[PDB]
C-alpha cells in the first residue's frame, strides 16, 4: 500500500481532465443539436461516472495514475477480489456440478453417447437448479464424491 | 528390348551410350609433348601433396599486399557514446 | 603481420579436414 | 533389416499378411486358438517398416510387432 | 508468394506513385521514392519498409484504428 | 566395423547417406556402441572428461593471451569508466575501407571487437594489472591443458585404467569433493585474495617475486592462530577509497560490512576473502561425513534404508535406492544438471543485484549480456535433466529392485502428477494471457483507467523485510523496533540498508503491476516446460497408446499411423518439445529483464511501469522502439558499427525460419523428390561419368525434428543476441 | 539468382562496398524486356493504334500526370 | 514342391516410362514377376503409367520387388490371374520368391515352420537393463 489513495491523486485527476477534454473537441465539428454530439456526451457522462465510482470505491491510485488492486486479503479491498471471486466459485462450481449430474444421468443408459451431443433439455432444465445448492457437494463428498476404482 | 539371363548386362541396360570407340583424333607429338610434361602430375596422391602443400604456400604468399584493406589510416576515431 | 594465420585456420585447415574426412569416410577396409 | 516378432496372441485372422506390401509374413498351422494358424516372420529381410500389419491386427495389444533396426536397401525402399 | 506479391506492390506505390502533389507540379510520394535504394536489400526491407509502415497500427490505440492494433496483435 | 562408424557395424552397412548422418549423432552415446561393456563405459567417459578440461583450458588460454596481445587493459585500469575492453583484432579481407574506419575503436591501431563477457573488470578485480601477467596465466592454462591430455591418455592405458567399481566408490569421492574440491580450493582462493586481490586493490603489487618477504597484514598471522581474529577487522577501507590506490585503504583482510564499495560500486574485497574462508570450513568439515578406511564415517546405503515413515505412507522409502543411483549414470547425470542448472540461475539473479566485480555495474551491456548468457545456459541445462531422467528410466531402471520405494511411487502416481501440472499451466495460461487482452483493449478503447493492475504486496512485503523502505509496511528490518534488526545492528545491516536504499543499483529493484504479470508470464513458461518434461520421463516406459514404450529406447521416429497415429510418442520427442517451451520461458525472462534495466539506465522507469502492463507496449516501447540504432547498422547511405550485429540479427531471423522447414515439412515428401534427382543424374550425359558412393536419401523423421530445433535453436540465440548487444551498446 | 543477389547486397552492404552491389548505382540489372514493352504502349496510341487518342494506361504515360484534390491519382 | 523357373517368355505392350529400372538393377538386385493371362488386356503400371498385357504367359521386370507385389496384388484381384515374381541378382542365379510354398501367405500350409514367434507373448519381456551390455535384445528372446 506504498500507493497513495484515487480520491487524493492528482495523476488520477489528471487522466479525468484529459479524457474529457480529447472528448470534447470532437464536440466541436457537431455543432450541438446532433446525433454525434449526442453519442459523444453521453460518453463524456460515462466518463465522469467510471472515475466517480473509483475514487468513491476507495481504491489506491499508482504513480501513473491508474487503481492498482490489493489482493492481499485486506478488509478495505475485498471488493477488489475476494468478494466477486466467491461469487465466480459460486458460478462456477454450479456450472460443473450441474455438468457433472448430467453425465451422472446419461452415463447408464441406451447409446450414451447420443445425448452427449444431442442434449435432453428436458433432463438439462431438470437439473440445472441444483447448482443453486452445489456447495452441499460437500455432503455428497461425505460419502459418494470420487470413484473407489481409481 | 530383350531379356536373357545369359548376359544380364544387355538385358540391365549397361550399354556404353554415348561411347566413341573411335581412334584417337588428337595429332601425336602433340600427345607425346603432353605425355612427358604432364606426366608428374598423374601419379596420385603426390598430385594430393603437391596441390595441399603447394596450393597452402602459394596462398600464404599473397600474405603480403598493399591495395587490399591494410589501412584503418589516418582518420580520427570517434569515441563515440558515454565515450571510449 | 602475423594476422596471416587466419587463411590457414580460415581455409588451408578445413580444406585438409575436408579431403581428410572425406577419404576416411568413404574408405571400405 | 528389421525386426518382425509374433506371439501367442495372436488368434489366426491373418490380416497382416494380407496387409504386407512386401510378402514378409505368412501363417502356419497352430494349436494355441480356435483359428489353429499363427503368423510368421520368415523373410524379414525384404520388410520396409511401415507397419501396415500392426495397423491390421486386432488383438488387444498387437500380437506382430515391428522393431526398426539396421537400416538395408530393402528396408530403405530404394528404386535405386 | 503472395505475401512478398502484395509488399511488392504496397511499397512501390507508395513509394513511386502515390503521395501529394501541389498545384506547382512538386510532386511529395509518401515513403519518398526510396524503393530503388532499399527494397534491394532485406535489412532494408526489414527497416524501411516494416519497421518504418508498422508505426501506424502499433500508434493506434485510442484511436478510431484501434481495432487495428488489437488485430495486429490478435493475429500473431 | 569395416567402416565408418565402426564403434557400429549395423549402422556401418547402411549403403545411403544416412550412415554419414548417424555415424556423428551417436559418437558419444557408448552405451549403444558395439561391443560396449560396463569397463569400457565408466573408462571412455572419465578419458572424455580430460579431454573436456583441456579444452576449457585451452579455451580460457585464449581469451587471455588475446586481450594481452590484441587488448588495452592497462589503458583499462587508469580510466575503467572511459575505456572500451577489446575483445581482440578484426581481420577480415571482405572488409571494405569504412568498415575498417568504424570498427577501429577503443584506441587500438585497427578494427577491433569490443569485449561483453566481463572478463576485464573479473581480471582486474582477481589482480591482474598488466600485460605480463596475462601471458604467464595464458602459459599456465596452456600447461594446464596439456597435463589434462597427458592425463586423459594415461588412465585409457591397461595398467592405469580404474575398475569400474573404483567409480562405484561414492562416499569416498564425496568425502573429497567436499573437502577437497569445494573446500581447499575455497580456501586457497581466499588466500589469493587476501595475498594479491586485495594488497593489489592498496596500490601494492604482489607477484610471485614479492610475496614472501611482504606481509599481508601488520600482525601477520599472529592473531589467527591466537583466537582473536577480530583484529583482521579492526581497521577497513575507508567510504572515499579509491580503487588501486592507497587513498582510503585500510588493513584490514576480513571483514563483513556488507553493501558496495562507492566507488566501484562492487562487493568489498574484504568481504570476499571473508566468504570464501567461511566457505571452506563448513566444506572441510562436511567432506567428513561417509566412511572410508578409517574406521568411522556414513554408510550412505544405510542411511536410504533407514528413512521409512511407518505407517508406510511412502512404502519402503528410499530403500535400493543408493544402487538405483550408483548403477545408472544417467540418474546422476539427471541429479547433476538439475542440480547445476538451479545454481546457474542463481548466478544470474546474483550477479546483476550483487555485482562482485570493480566496475562491473556500469558496464550495461556486459551486465545485459552475462545474465542473458547464464538464463539460457541454466534452461538448456535443466532441460537436459529431465532428458536424461527418461533415459534412466527406459536403460537402467530395475522395477523389481525399486519395489514401492518413493521412485516406484512416482510412476504408481503419474496420471496424478501430469494432471495437475496440467491444471496448473492452464490456470496461469487462461489469466495471465486474460489480464494482458484485457489491458489491450483498455489501451485501445482510450480507458486505461478500467485496466487490472494487480499490486504484487507479498514480493514487495518481502522487499521490506529486507530492509526497503519504499511501500512502508513496517516490517522486519523495516521498523526500528524489530529483534531481526537489532541483532545484526552495525555488523552487514548499515552496508546492506544502504545499498538496498540505493535507487541506482539493481539490488532489489521497486516493483509493480507490470512486473506481476511478467512473473505470472515466468510461472506459466516453467510450468508448462516441467509438464512437458515429466510427461514425457513418467510415459517413457509407456502408455495407453503404446504399453511397451521401452523395448524401442529413448528415441524413435514413432509407432506408426495405426491405432489412430503416433507421431512425436517418444520421450525423446517430447524433449524436442519443451526446449521451444523452454526457449519461450527464458525469453520471457530476459525480455522482462533487458526492459526493466534499460529503462532504469536511461532514468526512465515510468516507460516499463506504465507500458508492461499490456502487450502491445512490450512490441511497441520494448522492440520496436530499441530496434532503432541497431537495423540502421548499415543503410543505403551509410555502414555503422553496429553493422555486424545488424547482419547478425537477420541472420538469426533466416537460421530460425530456415528450421521452420524441417519442422512443418515432413520426410516423405523429401524422399520422392530426392528419387527424381537420382533418375536425372544417371540420365545426364557428361554427369554419369561420375557416380555417388553413398545412396541419397531424405533425412529421417527424428533427425529432422533434430536438424529443425538446431536452426529454431541457432536463430533463436543469434537474433536476441543481435539485438541485446546493439540496443544497449549503442545507447549504452 | 533472385534471393542471393539480396544476401549479395546485404552483405556487401554492411561491409560498406555499395559500389560492389547489384542496384541502379553500381552493377545495374536493368529489366530492359519490360522497359521496351512499357515504351511500346507509349508510342502505341496514333502509331499503332491511330484510333487510341490517349495510352493505355498512365503506367505507360511517360510525360502525362493525373491528380484529384491533392493526392495523385496515377502517373508512369 | 519346386518352384517354376523360366525365362524366354514375353513381355507387355508398353511405350516407356521414366520409372523402369536404374543402376540398381545393374549391380544390385531387378526383380521379375511372370503371369499368365486369358485376353490381351490393359492395366496400370506400378511404374509408369498404362500398358497391355499379352494374352498367354507374360514377363515384367521390376526394380525392388514391393513393385512386384503391388501389380501381382492387382493382377490377383481386379482380373482373376496367377503369378510369381523372383529376385534375379547379376549374376544371372535367380531367386523363387512368391508364393514360395505352394500356397499363398494367406493360406495356412503344413509344410511351413514358424520364425521369429515368442511364446510367451504379451509384453511380458524384460526390461532394457536386464539385457544391458548383453548384445541380445527383448524381443529377440
Ligand atoms: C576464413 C575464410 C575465408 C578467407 C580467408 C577468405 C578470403 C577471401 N575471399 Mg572468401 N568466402 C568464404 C571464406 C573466406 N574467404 C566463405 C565462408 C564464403 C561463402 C559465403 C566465401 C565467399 C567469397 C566470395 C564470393 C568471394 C570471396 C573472395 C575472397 C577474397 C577477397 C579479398 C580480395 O579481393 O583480395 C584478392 C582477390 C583475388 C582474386 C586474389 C586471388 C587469391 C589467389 C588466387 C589465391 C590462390 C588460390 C589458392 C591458393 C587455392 C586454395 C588452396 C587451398 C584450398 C589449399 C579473399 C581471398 C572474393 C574473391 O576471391 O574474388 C574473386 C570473392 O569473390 N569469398
Ligand atoms: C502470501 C500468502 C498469503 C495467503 C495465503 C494469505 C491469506 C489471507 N490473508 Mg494475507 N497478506 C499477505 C499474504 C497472504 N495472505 C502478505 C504478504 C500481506 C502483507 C500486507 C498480507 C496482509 C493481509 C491483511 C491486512 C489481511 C490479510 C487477510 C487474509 C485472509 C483473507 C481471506 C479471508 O477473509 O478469509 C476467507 C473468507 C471466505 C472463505 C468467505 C486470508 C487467510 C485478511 C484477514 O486477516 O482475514 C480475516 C486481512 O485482513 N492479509
Ligand atoms: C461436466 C463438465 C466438466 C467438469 C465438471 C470438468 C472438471 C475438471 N476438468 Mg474438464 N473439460 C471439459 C468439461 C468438464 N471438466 C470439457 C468439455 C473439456 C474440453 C475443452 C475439458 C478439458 C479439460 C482439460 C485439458 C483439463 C480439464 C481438467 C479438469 C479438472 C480440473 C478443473 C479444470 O481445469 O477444468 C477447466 C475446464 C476446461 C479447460 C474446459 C471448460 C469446461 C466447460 C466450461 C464445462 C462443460 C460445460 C458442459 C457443456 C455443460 C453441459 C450442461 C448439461 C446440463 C447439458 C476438473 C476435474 C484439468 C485436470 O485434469 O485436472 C487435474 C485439465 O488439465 N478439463
Ligand atoms: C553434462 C552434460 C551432458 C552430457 C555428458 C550429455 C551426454 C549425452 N547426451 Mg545429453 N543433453 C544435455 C547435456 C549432456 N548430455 C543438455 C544440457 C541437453 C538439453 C539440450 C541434452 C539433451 C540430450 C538429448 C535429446 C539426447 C542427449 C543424448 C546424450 C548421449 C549421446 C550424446 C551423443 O553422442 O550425441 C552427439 C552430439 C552431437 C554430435 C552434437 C550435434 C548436434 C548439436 C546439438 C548441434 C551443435 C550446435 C550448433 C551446430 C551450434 C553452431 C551454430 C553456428 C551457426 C554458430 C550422451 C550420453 C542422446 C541420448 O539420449 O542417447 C541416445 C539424446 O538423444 N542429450
Ligand atoms: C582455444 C582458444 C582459442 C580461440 C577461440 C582462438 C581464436 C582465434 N585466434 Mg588464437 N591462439 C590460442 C587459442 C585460441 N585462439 C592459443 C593458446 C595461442 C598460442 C598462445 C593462439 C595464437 C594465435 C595467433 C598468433 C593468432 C590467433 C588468431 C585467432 C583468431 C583467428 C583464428 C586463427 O588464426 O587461428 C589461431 C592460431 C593458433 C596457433 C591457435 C592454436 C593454438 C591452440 C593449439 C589452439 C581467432 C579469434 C589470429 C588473430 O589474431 O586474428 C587476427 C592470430 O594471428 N591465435
Ligand atoms: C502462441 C502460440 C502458442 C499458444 C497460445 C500455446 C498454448 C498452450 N500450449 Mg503450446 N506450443 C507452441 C505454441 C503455443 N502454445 C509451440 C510453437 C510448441 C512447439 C511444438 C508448443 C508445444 C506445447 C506442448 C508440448 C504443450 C503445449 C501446451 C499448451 C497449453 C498450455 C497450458 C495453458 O496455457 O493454458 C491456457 C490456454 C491457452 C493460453 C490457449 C487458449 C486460447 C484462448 C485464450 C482460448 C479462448 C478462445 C476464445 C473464446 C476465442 C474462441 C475463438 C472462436 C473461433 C471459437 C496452452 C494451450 C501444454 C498443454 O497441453 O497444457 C496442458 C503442452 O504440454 N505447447
Ligand atoms: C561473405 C561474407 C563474409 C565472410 C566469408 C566473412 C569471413 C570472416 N570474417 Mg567477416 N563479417 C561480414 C561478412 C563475412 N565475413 C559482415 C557482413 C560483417 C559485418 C560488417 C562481418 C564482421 C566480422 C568481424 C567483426 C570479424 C569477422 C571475422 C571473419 C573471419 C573469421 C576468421 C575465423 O575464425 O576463421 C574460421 C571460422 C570459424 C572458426 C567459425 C566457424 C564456425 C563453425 C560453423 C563451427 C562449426 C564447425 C563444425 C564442427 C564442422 C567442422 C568441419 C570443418 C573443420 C571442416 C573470416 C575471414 C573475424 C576476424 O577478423 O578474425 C579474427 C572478426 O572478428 N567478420
Ligand atoms: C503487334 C502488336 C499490335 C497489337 C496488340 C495491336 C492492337 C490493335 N490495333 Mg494495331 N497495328 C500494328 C500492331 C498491333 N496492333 C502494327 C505493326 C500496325 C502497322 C503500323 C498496326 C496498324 C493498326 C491500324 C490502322 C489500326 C490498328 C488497330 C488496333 C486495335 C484494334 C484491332 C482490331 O482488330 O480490332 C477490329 C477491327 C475491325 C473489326 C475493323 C477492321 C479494320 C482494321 C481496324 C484495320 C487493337 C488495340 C485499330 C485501332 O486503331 O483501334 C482503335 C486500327 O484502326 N492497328
Ligand atoms: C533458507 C532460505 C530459503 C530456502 C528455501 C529453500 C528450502 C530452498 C529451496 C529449494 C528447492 C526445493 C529447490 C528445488 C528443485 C528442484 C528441481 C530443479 C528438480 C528437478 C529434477 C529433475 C530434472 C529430475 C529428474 C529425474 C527424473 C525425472 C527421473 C528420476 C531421476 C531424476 C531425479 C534425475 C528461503 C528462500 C525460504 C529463505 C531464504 C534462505
Ligand atoms: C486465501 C486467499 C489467498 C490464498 C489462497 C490460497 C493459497 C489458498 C488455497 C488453496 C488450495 C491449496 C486449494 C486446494 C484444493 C484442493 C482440492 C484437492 C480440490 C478439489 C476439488 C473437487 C473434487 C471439486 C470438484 C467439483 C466441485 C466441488 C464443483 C464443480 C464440479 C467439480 C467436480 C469440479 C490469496 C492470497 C490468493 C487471495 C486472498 C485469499
Ligand atoms: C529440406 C528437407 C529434406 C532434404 C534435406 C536434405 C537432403 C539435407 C542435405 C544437406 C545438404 C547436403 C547440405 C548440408 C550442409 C550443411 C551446412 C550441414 C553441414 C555439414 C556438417 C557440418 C554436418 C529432408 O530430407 C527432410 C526430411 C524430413 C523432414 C523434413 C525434411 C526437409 O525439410
Ligand atoms: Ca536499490
Amino acid at each position: 500500500s506504498g500507493l497513495t489513495p484515487c480520491k487524493e491523486s492528482k495523476q488520477f485527476a489528471k487522466r479525468e481532465k484529459q479524457s474529457i477534454k480529447k472528448l470534447e473537441s470532437s464536440l466541436k465539428i457537431y455543432a450541438a443539436d446532433s446525433a454525434p454530439a449526442l453519442a459523444i456526451n453521453a460518453t463524456i457522462e460515462k466518463t465522469k461516472r467510471r472515475f466517480d465510482n473509483y475514487a468513491k470505491q476507495g481504491l489506491l491510485c499508482g504513480a501513473d495514475g491508474l487503481p492498482h488492486l490489493i489482493v492481499s486479503g485486506d478488509q478495505r479491498h475485498w471488493g477488489e477480489f475476494i468478494t466477486p471471486g466467491i461469487l465466480f466459485l459460486y458460478i462456477a462450481g454450479w456450472i460443473g456440478w450441474v455438468g457433472r449430474s448430467y453425465l451422472i444421468a446419461i452415463r447408464d443408459e441406451k447409446k450414451p453417447t447420443q445425448k452427449e451431443i444431442i442434449i435432453d433439455v428436458p433432463l438439462a432444465s431438470r437439473l440445472v437448479f441444483r447448482g443453486f445448492s452445489w456447495p452441499i457437494a460437500a455432503y455428497r463428498e461425505l460419502l459418494n464424491g470420487e470413484l473407489v476404482a481409481k | 528390348v530383350y531379356f536373357d539371363l545369359e548376359d544380364i548386362g544387355n538385358t540391365t541396360g549397361q550399354w556404353d551410350l554415348y561411347g566413341s570407340d573411335a581412334p584417337s583424333p588428337y595429332s601425336p607429338l602433340q600427345s607425346k609433348f603432353f605425355e612427358t610434361f604432364a606426366a608428374p602430375f598423374t601419379k596420385r596422391g603426390l598430385l594430393l601433396k603437391f596441390l595441399i602443400l603447394g596450393g597452402g604456400s602459394t596462398l600464404a604468399y599473397f600474405s603480403t599486399t598493399a591495395s587490399g584493406d591494410i589501412l584503418p589510416i589516418v582518420k580520427g576515431p570517434q569515441l563515440p557514446p558515454k565515450l571510449g | 603481420l602475423p594476422s596471416l594465420f587466419v587463411p590457414l585456420v580460415g581455409l588451408l585447415f578445413p580444406a585438409v579436414a575436408m579431403a581428410s574426412l572425406f577419404l576416411h569416410v568413404e574408405k571400405r577396409l | 533389416s528389421h525386426s518382425v516378432k509374433i506371439y501367442d496372441t495372436c488368434i489366426g485372422c491373418t490380416q497382416c499378411v494380407r496387409a504386407c506390401p512386401t510378402d514378409v509374413l505368412e501363417m502356419i498351422p497352430w494349436g494355441g486358438c480356435k483359428a489353429k494358424q499363427i503368423a510368421s516372420a520368415p523373410r524379414t529381410e525384404d520388410c520396409v517398416g511401415c507397419k501396415r500389419c500392426e495397423s491390421a491386427c486386432p488383438t488387444d495389444f498387437l500380437s506382430v510387432r515391428v522393431y526398426l533396426w539396421h537400416e538395408t536397401t530393402r528396408s530403405m525402399g530404394l528404386a535405386y | 508468394s503472395i505475401s512478398v506479391v502484395i509488399f511488392h506492390f504496397s511499397w512501390k506505390m507508395q513509394s513511386d506513385v502515390w503521395g501529394t502533389i501541389n498545384d506547382q507540379g512538386v510532386v511529395t510520394h509518401i515513403t519518398t521514392g526510396n524503393f530503388a535504394q532499399s527494397s534491394i536489400t532485406i535489412n532494408g526491407w526489414l527497416r524501411d519498409f516494416l519497421w518504418a509502415q508498422a508505426s501506424q497500427v502499433i500508434q493506434s490505440y485510442g484511436s478510431s484504428l484501434s481495432a487495428y492494433g488489437l488485430f495486429f496483435l490478435g493475429a500473431h | 566395423a569395416l567402416r565408418l562408424p565402426r564403434f557400429s557395424q549395423g549402422i556401418a552397412q547402411d549403403p545411403t547417406t544416412r550412415r554419414i548422418w548417424f555415424g556423428i549423432a551417436t559418437a558419444h552415446d557408448f552405451e549403444s556402441h558395439d561391443d560396449i561393456t560396463e569397463g569400457r563405459l565408466y573408462q571412455n567417459i572419465f578419458a572424455s572428461h580430460f579431454g573436456q578440461l583441456a579444452i576449457i583450458f585451452l579455451w580460457t588460454s585464449g581469451n587471455l593471451f588475446h586481450v594481452a596481445w590484441q587488448g588495452n587493459f592497462e589503458a583499462w585500469v587508469q580510466d575503467p569508466f572511459h575505456v572500451r575492453p577489446i575483445a581482440h583484432a578484426i581481420w577480415d579481407p571482405h572488409f571494405g575501407q569504412p568498415a575498417v574506419e568504424a570498427f577501429t575503436r577503443g584506441g587500438a591501431l585497427g578494427p577491433v571487437n569490443i569485449a561483453y563477457s566481463g572478463v576485464y573488470q573479473w581480471w582486474y578485480t582477481i589482480g591482474l594489472r598488466t600485460n605480463e601477467d596475462l601471458y604467464t596465466g595464458a602459459i599456465f592454462l596452456l600447461f594446464l591443458s596439456f597435463i589434462s591430455l597427458l592425463a586423459g591418455w594415461l588412465h585409457l592405458q591397461p595398467k592405469w585404467k580404474p575398475s569400474v567399481s573404483w567409480f562405484k566408490n561414492a562416499e569416498s569421492r564425496l568425502n573429497h569433493h567436499l573437502s577437497g574440491l569445494f573446500g581447499v580450493s575455497s580456501l586457497a582462493w581466499a588466500g589469493h585474495l587476501v595475498h594479491v586481490a586485495i594488497p593489489g586493490s592498496r596500490g601494492e603489487y604482489v607477484r610471485w617475486n614479492n610475496f614472501l618477504d611482504v606481509l599481508p597484514y601488520p600482525q601477520g598471522l599472529g592473531p589467527l592462530l591466537t583466537g582473536q581474529w577480530n583484529l583482521y577487522a579492526q581497521n577497513p577501507s575507508s567510504s572515499n577509497h579509491l580503487f588501486g590506490t592507497t587513498q582510503g585503504a585500510g588493513t584490514a583482510i576480513l571483514t563483513i560490512l556488507g553493501g558496495f564499495h562507492p566507488q566501484t560500486q562492487s562487493l568489498w574485497l574484504t568481504d570476499m576473502a571473508h566468504h570464501h574462508l567461511a566457505i571452506a570450513f563448513l566444506f572441510l568439515i562436511g567432506g567428513l561425513m561417509y566412511r572410508t578406511n578409517f574406521g568411522i564415517g556414513h554408510s550412505i546405503k544405510y542411511i536410504l534404508e533407514a528413512h521409512i515413515p511407518p505407517g508406510g505412507r511412502l512404502g519402503r522409502g528410499h530403500k535400493g535406492l543408493y544402487d538405483t543411483i550408483n548403477n545408472s549414470i544417467h540418474f546422476q547425470l539427471g541429479l547433476a544438471l538439475a542440480s547445476l542448472g538451479v545454481i546457474t540461475s542463481l548466478v544470474a539473479q546474483h550477479m546483476y543485484s550483487l555485482p562482485a566485480y570493480a566496475f562491473i555495474a556500469q558496464d550495461f551491456t556486459t551486465q545485459a549480456a552475462l545474465y542473458t548468457h547464464h538464463q539460457y545456459i541454466a534452461g538448456f541445462i535443466m532441460t537436459g535433466a529431465f532428458a536424461h531422467g527418461p533415459i534412466f528410466f527406459i536403460r537402467d531402471y530395475n522395477p523389481e529392485q525399486n519395489a514401492d520405494n518413493v521412485l516406484a511411487r512416482m510412476l504408481e502416481h503419474k496420471e496424478a502428477i501430469i494432471s495437475h501440472l496440467s491444471w496448473a499451466s492452464l490456470f496461469l495460461g487462461f489469466h495471465t494471457l486474460g489480464l494482458y487482452v484485457h489491458n489491450d483493449v483498455m489501451l485501445a478503447f482510450g480507458t486505461p483507467e478500467k485496466q487490472i493492475l494487480i499490486e504484487p504486496i507479498f514480493a514487495q512485503w518481502i522487499q521490506s523485510a529486507h530492509g526497503k523502505t519504499s511501500y512502508g509496511f513496517d516490517v522486519l528490518l523495516s521498523s526500528t523496533n524489530g529483534p531481526a534488526l537489532n541483532a545484526g545492528r552495525n555488523i552487514w545491516l548499515p552496508g546492506w540498508l544502504n545499498a538496498i536504499n540505493e535507487n541506482s543499483n539493481s539490488l532489489f529493484l521497486t516493483i509493480g503491476p507490470g512486473d506481476f504479470l511478467v512473473h505470472h508470464a515466468i510461472a506459466l513458461g516453467l510450468h508448462t516446460t516441467t509438464l512437458i518434461l515429466v510427461k514425457g520421463a513418467l510415459d517413457a516406459r509407456g502408455s495407453k497408446l503404446m504399453p511397451d514404450k521401452k523395448d524401442f529406447g529413448y528415441s524413435f521416429p514413432c509407432d506408426g499411423p495405426g491405432r489412430g497415429g503416433t507421431c512425436d510418442i517418444s520421450a525423446w520427442d517430447d524433449f524436442y518439445l519443451a526446449v521451444f517451451w523452454m526457449l519461450n520461458t527464458i525469453g520471457w525472462v530476459t525480455f522482462y529483464w533487458h526492459w526493466k534495466h534499460i529503462t532504469l539506465w536511461r532514468g526512465n522507469v515510468s516507460q516499463f511501469n506504465e507500458s508492461s502492463t499490456y502487450l502491445m507496449g512490450w512490441l511497441r516501447d520494448y522492440l520496436w522502439l530499441n530496434s532503432s540504432q541497431l537495423i540502421n547498422g548499415y543503410t543505403p547511405l551509410v555502414c555503422n558499427s553496429l553493422s555486424v550485429w545488424a547482419w547478425m540479427f537477420l541472420f538469426g531471423h533466416l537460421v530460425w525460419a530456415t528450421g521452420f522447414m524441417f519442422l512443418i515439412s515432413w520426410r516423405g515428401y523429401w524422399q520422392e523428390l530426392i528419387e527424381t534427382l537420382a533418375w536425372a543424374h544417371e540420365r545426364t550425359p557428361l554427369a554419369n561419368l561420375i557416380r555417388w558412393r553413398d545412396k541419397p536419401v531424405a533425412l529421417s523423421i527424428v533427425q529432422a525434428r533434430l536438424v529443425g530445433l538446431v536452426h529454431f535453436s541457432v536463430g533463436y540465440i543469434f537474433t536476441y543476441a543481435a539485438f541485446l548487444i546493439a540496443s544497449t551498446s549503442g545507447k549504452f | 539468382h533472385s534471393f542471393g543477389l539480396y544476401i549479395h547486397n546485404d552483405t556487401m552492404s554492411a561491409l560498406g562496398r555499395p559500389q560492389d552491389m547489384f542496384s541502379d548505382t553500381a552493377i545495374q540489372l536493368q529489366p530492359v524486356f519490360a522497359q521496351w514493352i512499357q515504351n511500346t504502349h507509349a508510342l502505341a496510341p496514333g502509331t499503332t493504334a491511330p484510333g487510341a487518342t490517349a495510352s493505355t494506361s498512365l503506367t505507360w504515360g511517360g510525360g502525362d500526370l493525373v491528380a484529384v484534390g491533392n493526392k495523385v491519382a496515377l502517373l508512369p | 514342391t519346386p518352384p517354376e523357373l523360366d525365362p524366354n517368355t514375353p513381355s507387355p505392350i508398353f511405350g516407356g516410362s521414366t520409372g523402369g529400372l536404374l543402376r540398381k538393377a545393374q549391380v544390385e538386385e531387378f526383380y521379375v514377376i511372370t503371369w499368365e493371362s486369358p485376353k490381351e488386356q490393359i492395366f496400370e503400371m506400378p511404374t509408369g503409367g498404362a500398358a497391355i498385357m499379352r494374352e498367354g504367359p507374360n514377363l515384367l521386370k521390376l526394380a525392388r520387388k514391393e513393385q512386384c507385389l503391388a501389380l501381382g496384388t492387382r493382377l490377383r484381384s481386379k482380373y482373376k490371374i496367377k503369378y510369381q515374381f523372383y529376385r534375379v541378382f547379376p549374376s544371372g542365379e535367380v531367386q523363387y520368391l512368391h508364393p514360395k510354398d505352394g500356397v499363398y501367405p494367406e493360406k495356412v500350409n503344413p509344410g511351413r515352420q514358424g520364425v521369429g514367434v515368442n511364446f510367451r507373448s504379451i509384453g511380458k519381456n524384460v526390461s532394457p537393463i536386464e539385457v544391458k551390455f548383453t548384445g541380445k535384445q527383448p524381443y529377440d528372446l
